[PDB]
């Protein structure tokens, strides 16, 4: 009723269903920070002990 | 010889001051202050008479705060 006599409509739809919830899950990677901590303060030449 | 004395006296001091200057300069660097890599290379001492200048040479130049610790510490 709130459309008019031409109605537009739409061929393709792409959508994902799921049937456990144990399949909900993904991963990603991350750095691990606990053995390859991340650098500071890169590699100088030692000229002035103090 | 007025003014041989006075150069000659004015000369004496300032190198003993400029020594724990150093000792000082030190001190704060191995603290988290001045920090490290600000060093000086070349110091002239010039003297007239009773009247004297200090100049030291630098080959990274320290920022603003840095030049006030360093002429409160001398002085």
């Amino acid at each position: 009723a709130v459309e008019m006599y031409v109605a537009v409509r739409i061929s393709r739809f792409q959508l994902e269903v799921l049937r456990d919830l144990h399949d909900l899950v993904r991963s990603r990677t991350y750095l691990d920070v606990s053995k390859s901590p991340l650098a500071t303060t890169p590699i100088r030449v030692v000229e002035y002990v103090r | 010889w007025t003014g041989t004395q006075n150069d000659l006296v004015n000369v004496s001091n300032h190198h003993m001051a400029y020594d724990e200057y150093k000792k000082r300069v030190a001190e704060l660097q191995r603290q988290g202050k001045i920090s490290i890599d600000v060093n000086d290379k070349h110091h002239i001492v010039r003297v007239f008479g009773d009247d004297s200048t200090f100049i030291m040479t630098y080959d990274e130049p320290p920022s603003a705060e840095e030049v006030h610790l360093m002429c409160a510490t001398f002085v």
